[PDB]
């Protein structure tokens, strides 16, 4: 997203005592442009949409009310905060509900990454170290 | 440096804005902290809290005290500021020695058609620990923090050095400097 | 693409990080150099260039105007006037009418701070040091007056040898009674507020919240027995030995015991139990002790000799305390 | 000089785990008081006068 | 056990002090409402 225009830190991460370096470019870049181009997407379609709606219904009566208390100065006011640098013919707005929650549906899917490996070691080491092999089961 | 951006931070609530302020980014030097009643390895044991208070010009109450933020460097300060230096490589900025101290950003009490009242007093308070004798009070007027004309002028200069450092710094790295930084020296070069 | 956005990039590639506290690094950053009116030191003013605080570029209106200041200089300038005051009124007014905030200073009978001063705050605290001290000498007189017999409020054992010793505290005793007031009198303004007297002053007209540092310990609001103290060397040069004023609580004789809590010798003992020490306390109702050592010691009340003005009071307060949590 | 007292002295024997209604002594140095000096403040040089 | 010399602490005891005559009037103990320090 930053080259669309980073930080000092978020290229490196620790695990177990142990540094990686995510940077270690431009082609990797590439490589995953199409997914910046859905997570953007996905934040901007979603933030109008509960922009657009709040304001425009805030039906009542404990509906509304407990969303006002959701929203005394958390939510109003990121709304206000948002509509400073914003607006408030017919818009779509029910129609791109679900043209909303079909696409970022998706990409909780592509982005779940499920676990099959459960490694239970035994008779061994409780932390295996790069390159060597270990004990895998998926099923109790 | 970063005692002012967090300042300013708190300084976005706009305070009330019912009643108008401003806001002033000050470095206090360490001999005027030494003069002032200051140890100055007590603080050197990374921000640090300080209490301020504004008092009025004849007759009033003082504000009621609030805690700021402070961030002590026992270095040159107005250095960190002009010439930040690169973690992995110190010798990109050389620059000269000085010294420093605290940074604190002042409120400032404004008007509709905000207008200072000059000998009105602001005032600061440094906590070493809980007893009274670790807590001393500095003050202030409007008079003395409110210099009537800034100067942008003397910084321009400034910035073509570093345009220079930067080109000169990566002609010494030369193969081993990231393909990047050579290219940002070629522009940076023309624009020399 | 700018030069300032290889600059941007030049960083981002030889850091690894935006580095926010860089950016404005690189951008513009006015220094204006002062100085500071109490050490005649230097303290910098900077204004950052996107900086949202006076100075910056970026800034809110109304800014900072000098209208107030620029008139009062050339008011008695063009009079050739030190003070304000010397000023005559149809030009005191004169300012006044533009400037209705100035009649706070200008129009009040008895302002508690003197107008149009620069050492008018420290005339504020000097007085109330002086203030102080008279509600002592006073008071102390007032005990002391003829000649009395102080017997003992405290509870020790004397040793056949030690008898000597006290023989000497008689001789001793009145040299030291000066020392205390000359000390105290001698004492730095801005100091002598951390003493445990001006602890108890700024307790007892809270009385009339949480004085600040908390030197205060909790209970001491609890019982007119909790005290406070400090100590004196007997001999030699009579000093303070003690930075932090020490909390003791009493209940004729009666024996006393500390209170919950580097190191100061001096706090091993109890009040007057040892030599070298001139014990001296005082009480939420601000009656005083005066404990010499062997425990012989007299109460005196120096709220009676004690006056100050409600509305000093509570601006002296509200610098020297907090509202309470 | 000396300070007024009711009593002499007396001669009690006091056991260590017993002590019932406890009291307290005072304190004199080990140097003889001719090395403990009288008081003394220095009046300053000079009066803010 | 433990020996040593007892003397009862009394309220009654007392050590009497003797001030000098000009004792009580002192720039110290009289002070006006403003002093020049």
């Amino acid at each position: 997203i930053r080259d669309l225009n980073e930080l000092p830190d978020l290229n490196v991460l620790y695990y177990n005592g142990a540094r990686l370096s995510l940077v270690a470019l431009a082609s990797v870049n590439t490589e995953l442009r199409s997914l910046v181009l859905n997570m953007v997407y996905s934040i901007t379609e979603g933030t109008t949409l509960i922009l657009t709606l709040i304001p425009r219904l805030l039906a009542l009566g404990y509906v509304n009310a407990l969303l006002q208390m959701q929203s005394v100065t958390r939510e109003a006011a990121q709304l206000i905060h948002p509509e400073a640098p914003m607006l408030m013919r017919r818009l779509p707005l029910y129609e791109a509900l679900v043209a909303w929650l079909a696409h970022a549906g998706q990409l909780g899917d592509i982005l779940a990454l499920a676990p099959a490996v459960r490694v239970c070691t035994f008779d061994g080491a409780a932390v295996v170290q790069s390159g060597d092999m270990a004990p895998v089961i998926r099923y109790p | 440096m970063n005692a002012h951006f967090a300042n300013e931070v708190q300084y976005d609530l706009t305070r009330d804005p019912s009643s108008p302020a401003s806001l002033i980014h000050v470095i206090i030097s360490s001999e005027c902290l030494a003069a002032a009643g200051v140890p100055l390895s007590a603080l050197v044991r990374a921000n640090f809290r300080v209490e301020t208070q504004t008092r009025a010009h004849a007759t009033g109450d003082c504000t009621p005290w609030r805690s700021a933020f402070a961030a002590y460097v026992p270095a040159d300060a107005v250095g960190a500021i002009l010439a930040p230096v690169i973690p992995a490589h110190p010798d990109l900025l050389p620059r000269v020695p000085s010294a420093g101290g605290l940074f604190v950003s002042l409120p400032v009490a404004c008007d509709a058609q905000g207008v200072y009242d000059p000998y009105t007093v602001a005032a600061l308070r440094l906590a070493w620990g809980p007893w009274a004798t670790c807590a001393r009070v500095l003050l202030f007027s409007y008079d003395e923090l409110v210099p009537p004309n800034t100067r942008y002028a003397a910084d321009g200069a400034r910035l073509m050095r570093l345009c220079r450092h930067f080109c000169r710094y990566v002609a010494r790295l030369g193969a081993a400097a990231p393909a990047a930084a050579t290219e940002a020296a070629a522009h940076l070069s023309l624009g020399m | 693409r700018s030069l300032v956005e290889w600059l941007d990039r030049g960083w981002e590639a030889l850091a690894g990080g935006d580095r926010p506290d860089w950016l404005w690094s690189r951008r513009s950053i006015s220094v204006v150099l002062r100085h500071h009116y109490g050490t005649k030191q230097r303290f910098v003013v900077v204004s950052y260039e996107n900086s949202v605080a006076w100075g910056g570029r970026r800034a809110r209106p109304p800014r900072l105007s000098s209208e107030l200041a620029t008139a009062l200089t050339e008011a008695c300038a063009a009079e050739r006037v030190v003070r304000p005051h010397q000023l005559s009124p149809a030009a005191q007014t004169a300012l006044l009418r533009r400037f209705p905030a100035l009649e706070g200073p200008l129009r009040h009978p008895r302002p508690v701070l003197q107008p149009f001063d620069i050492a008018a705050e420290v005339a504020f605290v000097a007085r109330i040091q002086i203030a102080c001290l008279r509600a002592l000498g006073h008071s102390i007189r007032a005990a002391l007056q003829g000649g009395p017999r102080i017997f003992q409020r405290l509870r020790y054992d004397f040793g056949p040898h030690q008898s000597e010793w006290l023989g000497e505290v008689t001789r001793r005793f009145p040299v030291l009674l000066e020392n205390l007031m000359r000390a105290l009198e001698g004492t730095a303004p801005d100091a002598f507020f951390h003493t445990a007297y001006a602890l108890a002053v700024l307790a007892h007209l809270g009385g009339q919240l949480v004085p600040l540092s908390d030197d205060i310990p909790a209970r001491f609001a609890d019982s007119d027995a909790h005290y406070a103290f400090d100590y004196y060397s007997t001999s030699g040069d009579t000093l303070r030995l003690t930075n932090r004023p020490i909390a003791v609580v009493i209940d004729e004789q009666s024996k006393c015991r500390f209170m919950e809590g580097p190191h100061r010798v001096c706090e091993q003992y109890l009040p007057g139990e040892s030599y070298a020490y001139l014990c001296l306390g005082f009480n939420r109702r601000l009656c005083g002790l005066v404990v010499f050592p062997g425990g012989f010691a007299f109460t005196i009340n120096t709220a009676a000799y004690l006056s100050l003005a409600d509305p000093v009071a509570r601006a002296v307060g509200l610098r020297f305390c907090r509202g309470a949590a | 000089m000396d300070p007024y007292y009711p009593f002499d002295a007396l001669d009690v024997w006091e056991h260590r785990r017993f002590i019932v209604a406890d009291s307290r002594s005072f304190i004199t140095p080990e140097f003889p008081r001719d090395f403990w000096m009288l008081p003394v403040f220095n009046i300053p040089r000079e009066t803010a006068a």
